[PDB]
């Protein structure tokens, strides 16, 4: 048992394919782990790729919130639909916890999750909103509660109007 | 053929977490059982031989006492019927100040006997009607059972003797000393005007020297220090300021606009000169103690030290108001020097330490003043808290005596006489309400029974002796605590007396709670969900 | 962990002593509430819904799951007391635990355990001598009242305590029934020969004492009669079935004409045996083995009762009582198979009695010896089980009283007298063994204290009055009759227990003291414990 | 037990009721008292406790050990509370209170098990404690002539007795004399804040010193500080609460100018303000300048150029002590630096003390304060030394307030036990057993002393009992000679109020523990 100076040398450069494949897979799991860790412990104490690349994409100047649910979820979903009908500029969406594979404590004691993302960072991590909001409050109550913290953003055509750059020229 | 489906109708429409208890057996009997359980938990702390209970609340704070209201407050009661009885007990505590355990025991006995009456065949309406009739009869009887009156409240010995019984149930071993302390403290307050203020009694808990070292102080004691270097004044002329002891500033925004070097060089000097002038003007009125409700500026403190002015900083507005009442000053809103009328006067103000606590004492040599303080010593925080609860009970008893001066015999004598006379009345009453009236009369036995059980003697012998004596004609005879065997003695001679108003209110509230619990027939409980507070 | 390097936990010094004393105190406090007439029974659930209502200390300690080994030591101490005496099972455990507690209290004062052990041994020896010399009453001057009172005292605190006036009489009659003498002329009473049958139904008063033997068995077939007016009992230890050839024998057939004869003989052998048995006039045939259909039919045709699968102990008791002889085989010394009338047991009557929808065999008034059996009736099975346990305790107490003709006053009188005498005597023996003997005397006072506290009475005042009475008896020669003053828990005052009829066998107290002292000495030797971790 | 459809209390509520509850409470009190059993007497040991953070504390003080223990038993916390009470009111005997309370409970446990009503036990404790307190008061030895030398000897002996149980017991005479000298300089209130205690690493215990003035560590000197002289033979000290630095005149101040001449004038005005403050300080005649607020580098260089000493960010307590020693006043404004507000010490010096720099203000003739400089080999060594010095200081303060003493070593305990037993012989008998149990429990102190010292407690206790019976009220345990001796003649003296408070607190704790019959634990929130 000697030769502590192994100096693997040519090994890493000769098997770099498998090492880089494993590194890529581990990093792919790493973005998911970093995204999910922002919710657990950080706020709990006090397909997944679709969610990941939806959070990564879109403009940082648009507030995007997501909801974590398991099968009063129905009332909050109806209120969220009403807010979506009232705030077309926002992109309300929901995703199951089992798809994300969050912790068991979040599944068992944090079923109602109001996660708000603004430019890749958590400006709001409302979790287990049963106590401070209720069970059967309407959409206007949720809108007022969210607007009190300054998070939510502040005619009707017939059906549609939108359709070279030569607009119109009468010049001879 | 292996499952029982829910009945069509209300059972199917019920929420997943809700509960529905309907009918006599499912609701009334369960409520009576819960109330009996609560009475059983609180029963052992009744009377002078009652035992303290160490109750640890949800916040992990230790409470040791035999005060029923405190025990119920610290307990996390969940049954709605027991909740209602606890509300009745708290209402009794707020209205009078003593008799909460009496209310709970009487309500439990009444509900147990109501359950018995329901079982033998009587319906809820007959029981409620009989209980109300018997309560009216007891309220009519009670004035006739008054044995004596206070007849003097400016005395010390009489007040101490009157208050001994109230603070005999709590702190049974040493009640005379506490009675004398509370009597002196209450006599200092309560001037020729008939109005007596309970809040004017202040209790300060200083730890270290045992409760036998407690004393009463005519003034205020604050557990803090003095800002300045002056620590003792012999002819104090306290001036009280609600504003901070500092130069007044604007409300919108104060910007020091400097446009020349002269202003820059002279601004600080002018500010210091203005502060010095203000402090000297304050001191020139003869005021040598200054009490502020806000912060103290460094320059203001320096100039107060230069002119030999004692500075005391009170943080809470309640303490400021109490000190103003005690000394006789007015809380000025600005730093202007006080006029003669607004200037307070005290016999002595000094800094001192008791045990290891630095305190500031506002001491009056005269045996008068609006506010008097009781300095409680002790070897444990919980012991001093229990002594403070006893002091509160004694002060409430004194206030009740001021409101109504009539007293009734204690030691269950009043309860036995009431039971006997209500039983006699119920015999003459025909109809089905006689059973309810007799049960209401028998429910008064729970007080002497609890006293006998706590004292360690057989209850049945005591009850039989009390009935025999009251049939003889002595209506002022209750059980003797200082006896190893069941025995009775005259309470009027022994001075074991409790207030008539307390008994009246306790009986009324207990009867109201019992009948209100009996009136409920169906319970529709929602899902507990959350709601931590 | 450390320099010792052993794969287990270790405890040394006052820690292990405190642990052992705590375990002993836990065992004592488990059963302390079930001592004395004002004691109460206990209800045990066996994790599968089984209920065992009991008051016996041995049963309680045996049914429990015990892990600490000093607690075990007390458990087998109670079991040993039950096996060797039959009574005082709770008292010995309580006394041993109190002795251990006081010995540990002495040890904590830097008194060496050797001195405490020597003092305990000396105190036990002197207590036994004092009991045997001063605190015994000879039963030859009383007769049957002493037996009745001893049985009633044993039955107190049991489910049959109030019915003692009847149960004690039944027990005394049953014990006197089975009395017989052996070599050297000493009369010995073989308890456990009184068969006890439990059957719910009627009240306790309908419990009956059979002047014979009772079998928990029924007749083999419904055709045979269920009552014989003059029983000729023949006891057999072999089954009566078709004869099967042994393992070392085979039947090989080369001539077909022999198979039918072989098959016929295969049952004709048993038929001939049964005919030989029946030709002597036997009416009742009891066998430990089974009986098949053909033999049952033969007995039915003969008009004789036949019972199969009889328990061996029951068969032995029946043979002893009725004068029958157990015959494991029908083979004399002449090489033949014969049955003689000399082996026929005789009983006055055998009846297939019916008891609460079940039936059992009653063998009434056996000759050449008298035997007894008791059938207990109760509300349910738990009540009957408790009745059986209390009945066994009473039978053992009566056995001890009849064997050794000395009794002691009950109700803690012996304990108080011993405490006073040992406290006075300790001043003349050694220096630290003085303290040891004083602690022994003080520990002997736990029994009257428990008796008084179980009645919700003033234990301190009652024990003080008892001690004053015993001290006055000891210091005043003319007041020597106060030794019998014990405790009356009904009224909570001292009472002359010998006059009141509260008696206990002397052997109970002597064995309890000896066993408790030895157990306390054994536990006190420990000063260090190594608890090796299990290999799994 | 049956499941009610709706339960009464909250789910998970635990309730213990009856005699088993009180027995468990007594056992818990015994367990707590066992944690400080071996830290009693001159042969007592120390306990090491490691908190969750990994920091370790080493102490012989019972109150400190109990506080560092995370006691959660409701009945056991009373022992910690009474230990804190004894520490607060007296400062010594924090182990005796716990031992006495636990011994009372252990003595009455057998009577509790027998079903005796606890009110009788409480009454017996109250009666016995009142009698014992009266006996202590009327047998305590006091001298009604108050000579300076005799009072000095009494205080020194009391400090020696209080100190002869810690790691500084070998130098107990030196530290006792230092404590007495320190205490006598306090004027009338004997504030503990007027006795500074500085701990400096490195050095023997005998190297610790008491300064007749003030001393504090050097506080973040700026540039140019090393050029200032570090010794003055009659300095005048300017005690100030002033920030001597270039800074904005006020936080909300704003300067508005529209001319370069005004810009230069503003800069020169700021410089002139600072230099005016510095000149006002300098012209006062002071040579040493101290301030709570920071002193800038410009001011440091200015004072260096004038051969002056400066020190900024001096703590409030250090300046208060310096004012009480030199005799000046802390000035928030330098506009009136009259000669009557300047401190004056004989010698000021900065010296190297064990790898640290300290400023010494010695030679103050009318100083009302002092500073302890404790040396040691470790931080916990210094902390335990400070705790022992605090105990001695509290004892000396109490003796100054009331100079009544009783011989220690268990002599007073044995005398009280004998008196209480003799009283118990003359009562009907129900209270007699309880009072005798109280008297026997009073014997815990000498027994614990003998056990810690490795003696045979039984023989020593028998000899003490016989001696007290035949006469001699001041006979206690003599640790050095393996025997008993007259402790009063051996100068084992403690103030009577120490034992009075110990008995009172132990009796109150025992009565409170016994009075409880039932406990309730609400579920965790
Ligand atoms: N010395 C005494 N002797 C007999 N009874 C007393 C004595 N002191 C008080 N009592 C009785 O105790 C009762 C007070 O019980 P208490 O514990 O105060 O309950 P509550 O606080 O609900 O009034 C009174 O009704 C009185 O009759
Ligand atoms: N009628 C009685 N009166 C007074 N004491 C009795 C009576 N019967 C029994 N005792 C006493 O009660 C004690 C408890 O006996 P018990 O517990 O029934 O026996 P075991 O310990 O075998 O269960 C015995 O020592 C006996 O002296
Ligand atoms: N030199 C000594 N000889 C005998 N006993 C002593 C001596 N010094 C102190 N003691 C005893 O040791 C006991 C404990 O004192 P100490 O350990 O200093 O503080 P605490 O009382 O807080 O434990 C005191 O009651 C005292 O009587
Ligand atoms: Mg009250
Ligand atoms: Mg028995
Ligand atoms: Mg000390």
């Amino acid at each position: 048992l000697a030769g502590e100076g192994i100096s693997v040398n040519t090994g890493p450069k000769g098997v770099i394919n498998d090492w880089r494949r494993f590194k890529q897979l581990e990093t792919e799991q790493r973005e998911e782990q970093c995204r999910e860790m922002e919710r657990l412990i950080k706020k709990l104490s006090m397909s997944g790729e679709g969610f990941l690349d939806m959070i990564d994409k879109e403009q940082k100047s648009i507030v995007i919130m997501v909801h974590i649910y398991e099968d009063g979820t129905e009332a909050m979903n109806g209120c969220m639909i009403c807010l979506a009908a009232e705030y077309p500029a926002v992109k309300f969406c929901k995703v199951k916890s089992s798809v994300i594979g969050a912790s068991s404590q979040f599944t068992r004691n944090a079923l109602p999750a109001l996660l708000i993302y603004k430019g890749g960072e958590l400006i709001g991590n409302f979790v287990r909103v049963t106590d401070q909001l209720g069970d059967d409050f309407f959409a206007v109550d949720l809108e007022a509660f969210l607007q009190e913290f300054g998070l939510l953003p502040e005619v009707l055509t017939s059906v549609r109007n939108s359709a070279s750059e030569d607009s119109d020229l009468e010049i001879d | 053929a292996l499952h029982v489906p829910k009945a069509p109708g209300f059972a199917q429409m019920l929420k997943e977490g809700a509960k529905h208890f309907s009918g006599l057996e499912e609701a009334v009997y369960r409520n009576i059982q819960a109330c009996k359980e609560l009475a059983q938990t609180t029963r052992t702390a009744y009377g002078p031989n009652g035992m303290n209970k160490m109750v640890i609340n949800h916040l992990e704070k230790l409470f040791v006492t035999n005060d029923a209201a405190t025990i119920l407050r610290e307990l996390e009661v969940q049954h709605p019927a027991a909740k209602m009885i606890v509300m009745a007990s708290h209402m009794q505590e707020q209205e009078v100040g003593d008799g909460t355990n009496f209310v709970l025991v009487f309500a439990g006995a009444l509900l147990e006997l109501a359950e018995e009456l329901l079982r033998i065949g009587l319906s809820v309406s007959e029981v409620i009607e009989g209980y109300e009739i018997a309560c009216r009869k007891a309220h009519e009887i009670l004035p006739n059972l008054v044995c004596c009156s206070a007849k003097n409240l400016r005395d010390i010995d009489e007040v101490s003797s009157l208050l001994r019984t109230s603070i005999m149930s709590k702190q049974y071993g040493n009640e005379v000393f506490l009675a004398k302390l509370i009597a002196q403290a209450c006599v200092s307050i309560f001037p020729d005007s008939g109005h007596f203020n309970v809040d004017n009694i202040r209790v300060c808990k200083i730890l270290g020297s045992g409760i036998s070292s407690s004393s009463v102080l005519h003034g205020m004691v604050f557990k803090k220090e003095t800002e300045g270097d002056v620590t003792s004044v012999k002819d104090a002329k306290i001036a009280v300021y609600s504003c901070p002891f500092d130069g007044m500033i604007t409300e919108t925004k104060g910007t020091v606009l400097i446009k020349t070097a002269e202003e820059l060089m002279n601004f600080s000097k002018g500010e210091e000169n203005l502060m010095d002038a203000q402090v000297k003007a304050i001191a020139d009125t003869g005021a040598n103690v200054v009490v502020t409700g806000g912060k103290v500026a460094d320059m203001a403190l320096h100039y107060a030290n230069k002119y030999n002015i004692m500075l005391v900083r009170l943080n809470s507005k309640w303490d400021l108001r109490r000190l103003c009442k005690t000394v006789g000053a007015t809380a000025l809103p600005r730093l202007t020097p006080p006029v003669l009328e607004e200037m307070g006067h005290c016999d002595s103000v000094y800094l001192s330490e008791v045990g290891d606590t630095q305190v500031v004492v506002f001491k009056h040599e005269k045996e008068d003043g609006a506010i008097s303080t009781i300095v409680l010593r002790g070897s444990t925080d919980n012991l001093m808290d229990d002594i403070e609860r006893a002091v509160d009970d004694g002060v409430n008893t004194f206030k009740v005596l001021t409101r109504d001066k009539r007293l009734v015999p204690g030691g269950g004598a009043t309860e036995i006489e009431l039971a006997k006379q209500i039983t006699s009345y119920g015999e003459t009453c025909p109809g089905l309400e006689q059973y309810a009236i007799k049960k209401f009369a028998e429910a008064f036995e729970a007080i002497p029974r609890a006293l006998a059980e706590n004292s360690g003697v057989k209850a049945n012998e005591v009850i039989s002796k009390l009935y025999a004596v009251h049939q003889e004609g002595n209506k002022n005879v209750g059980l003797d605590i200082e006896a190893e065997v069941p025995a009775v003695k005259d309470m009027l001679e022994a001075g074991i007396l409790d207030t008539y108003l307390g008994k009246y209110w306790a009986i009324k509230l207990a009867t109201n709670a019992a009948v209100t619990v009996l009136r409920v027939d169906q319970i529709i409980m929602a899902k507990p969900a959350g709601g931590p507070k | 962990e450390g320099p010792l390097s052993v794969f287990g936990d270790r405890s040394t010094g006052e820690t292990i002593r405190s642990q052992n004393v705590m375990a002993a105190a836990s065992i004592a406090n488990i059963v302390k509430s079930s001592l004395g007439p004002v004691g109460l029974d206990k209800m045990l659930v066996d994790d599968i819904g089984d209920v065992t209502i009991t008051n016996d200390g041995a049963t309680i300690l045996k049914l429990l799951e015990v892990e600490h080994p000093a607690a075990k030591v007390l458990c087998e101490l109670a079991d040993l007391q039950d096996k060797e005496v039959g009574d005082g099972t709770t008292s010995v455990v309580i006394i041993a635990a109190e002795l251990l507690k006081n010995a540990d209290e002495l040890v904590k004062q830097k008194i060496h355990p050797t001195s405490v052990i020597s003092g305990y041994r000396l105190a036990c020896k002197e207590a036994v001598r004092y009991i045997n010399e001063n605190l015994i009453v000879n039963t030859d001057e009383l007769g049957r009242d002493c037996l009745i009172n001893a049985a009633k005292t044993s039955m107190s605190s049991k489910i049959i305590g109030i019915n003692g006036d009847f149960f004690a009489n039944m027990v005394v009659d049953a014990v006197l029934a089975i009395k017989y003498t052996d070599i050297r002329g000493q009369p010995r009473y073989p308890v456990n020969s009184v068969n006890i049958l439990k059957a719910h139904g009627r009240s306790q008063m309908e419990s009956m004492l059979i002047s014979g033997y009772a079998l928990n068995c029924v007749v083999g077939s419904q055709g045979m009669p269920k009552r014989i007016v003059n029983a000729k009992i023949a006891c057999l230890d072999f089954s009566l079935q078709k004869t099967k050839m042994k393992l070392g024998v085979q039947v090989v057939i080369t001539d077909p004409e022999k198979l039918d004869q072989i098959r016929q003989r295969e049952s004709d052998i048993t038929k001939e045996r049964i005919q030989k048995i029946l030709a002597t006039g036997a009416n009742v045939i009891l066998t430990t083995g089974g009986i098949d259909d053909m033999c049952l039919k033969y007995f039915v045709e003969a008009g004789a009762m036949a019972v199969r699968r009889v328990l061996k102990r029951d068969l032995k008791r029946i043979a002893k009582a009725s004068g029958a002889t157990i015959l494991s085989t029908l083979a004399n010394l002449e090489g033949e198979e014969t049955f003689e009338a000399a082996m026929l047991g005789q009983a006055e009557e055998v009846v297939q009695e019916r008891i609460c929808d079940d039936e059992l065999i009653l063998i009434k008034n056996t000759k050449a010896r008298t035997s007894a059996s008791i059938i207990l009736r109760g509300a349910n099975d738990f009540m009957c089980d408790e009745m059986e346990r209390s009945l066994h305790d009473a039978l053992c107490v009566v056995k001890r009283v009849l064997e050794s003709k000395s009794v002691v006053p009950g109700g803690g009188a012996v304990e108080a007298a011993l405490s006073i005498y040992l406290e006075n005597y300790a001043t003349s023996m050694g220096s630290r063994e003085q303290l040891a003997i004083a602690e022994f005397a003080r520990s002997l006072l736990v029994i009257p204290n428990t008796l008084a506290v179980n009645a919700a009475q003033d234990s301190t005042d009652l024990v003080a009055k008892l001690r004053a009475f015993h001290n006055e008896a000891q210091v005043n020669p003319e007041r020597k009759n106060l030794k019998w003053i014990g405790l009356d828990l009904s009224n909570g005052k001292p009472r002359d227990n010998k006059q009141a009829g509260v008696f206990e066998p002397t052997i109970v107290k002597v064995k309890s003291l000896k066993f408790a002292t030895e157990a306390a000495i054994t536990i006190l030797r420990i000063d260090d414990l190594i608890k090796l971790h299990p290999e799994s | 037990m049956m499941p009610t459809p709706v339960i009464l209390l909250k789910e998970g509520t635990d309730s213990s009721q009856g005699i088993p509850q009180l027995v468990s409470n007594i056992s818990a009190c015994q367990v707590i008292a066992e944690a400080v059993r071996t830290t009693l007497g001159p042969r007592g040991m120390d306990k090491l406790i490691v908190d969750g953070r990994g920091k370790a504390t080493i102490s012989n003080d019972g109150a400190t050990i109990l506080k560092l223990l995370d006691v959660v038993h409701p009945a056991a916390k009373t022992l910690v509370d009474i230990a804190k009470s004894q520490d607060a009111e007296v400062g010594d005997g924090t182990t005796s209170v716990t031992l006495l309370a636990a011994e009372f409970l252990k003595q009455v446990k057998p009577y509790v098990e027998e079903g005796l009503h606890p009110q009788i036990i409480i009454r017996a404790f109250r009666t016995a404690t009142q009698l014992a307190v009266n006996k202590i008061k009327e047998i305590a030895v006091t001298v009604k002539k108050a000579d300076k030398v005799e009072q000095r000897k009494l205080l020194e002996k009391c400090a020696m007795t209080a100190l002869s149980s810690k790691l500084i017991s070998q130098q107990k005479a030196f530290f006792a004399k230092m404590v007495v000298d320190a205490v006598m300089m306090l004027d009338d209130l004997l504030q503990l804040k007027m006795i500074g205690i500085k701990k400096v690493q490195g050095g023997a215990l005998e190297d610790s010193q008491l300064v007749a003035g003030v001393a504090f560590k050097k506080t973040f000197s700026y540039a140019g500080f090393e050029m200032q002289p570090k010794k003055y033979h009659n300095p005048k000290i300017a005690l100030l609460n002033v920030e001597l630095e270039l800074k904005a005149e006020k936080d909300n101040a704003e300067i508005r100018v529209h001319t370069v001449e005004d810009y230069q004038a503003i800069v020169d005005a700021e410089w002139n303000i600072l230099y005016d403050k510095l000149e006002k300080i300098h012209h006062s005649g002071a040579k040493v300048v101290l301030s709570k607020l920071p002193i800038g580098d410009v001011a440091t260089q200015y004072f260096a150029d004038r051969d002056m000493f400066c020190a900024g960010r001096v703590p409030e307590e250090d300046l208060k002590r310096t004012m009480m020693a030199c005799g000046g006043s802390i000035q928030t404004s330098v506009n009136a630096l009259s000669a009557d507000v300047l401190g004056r010490c004989q010698v000021f010096e900065e010296t190297q003390i064990g790898g640290e720099r300290y400023n010494f203000f010695t030679g103050c003739p009318k100083a009302k304060t002092c500073t302890f400089i404790l040396r040691g080999g470790a931080e916990q060594f210094m902390e335990e030394t400070e705790r022992s010095l605090h105990d001695a200081i509290m004892i000396v303060r109490r003796a100054i307030k009331n100079d009544s003493v009783v011989a220690g070593g268990g002599a007073i305990e044995m005398e009280l036990s004998k008196y209480l037993r003799d009283y118990s012989r003359t009562i009907p008998g129900k209270q007699q057993l309880l009072i005798g149990a109280y008297a026997k429990a009073l014997e815990i102190i000498p027994r614990q002393l003998c056990d810690n010292a490795g003696f045979d407690a039984t023989n020593i206790l028998n000899k003490l009992r016989a001696r007290h019976a035949q006469g001699g009220t001041w006979y206690g345990v003599d640790i050095n000679n393996e025997d008993i001796a007259d402790n009063f003649e051996a100068f084992v003296w403690e103030p009577a109020m120490v034992r009075i408070n110990a008995l009172t607190a132990a009796s109150e704790a025992a009565c409170l523990i016994v009075s409880v019959d039932e406990t309730i634990k609400n579920p965790r929130s």
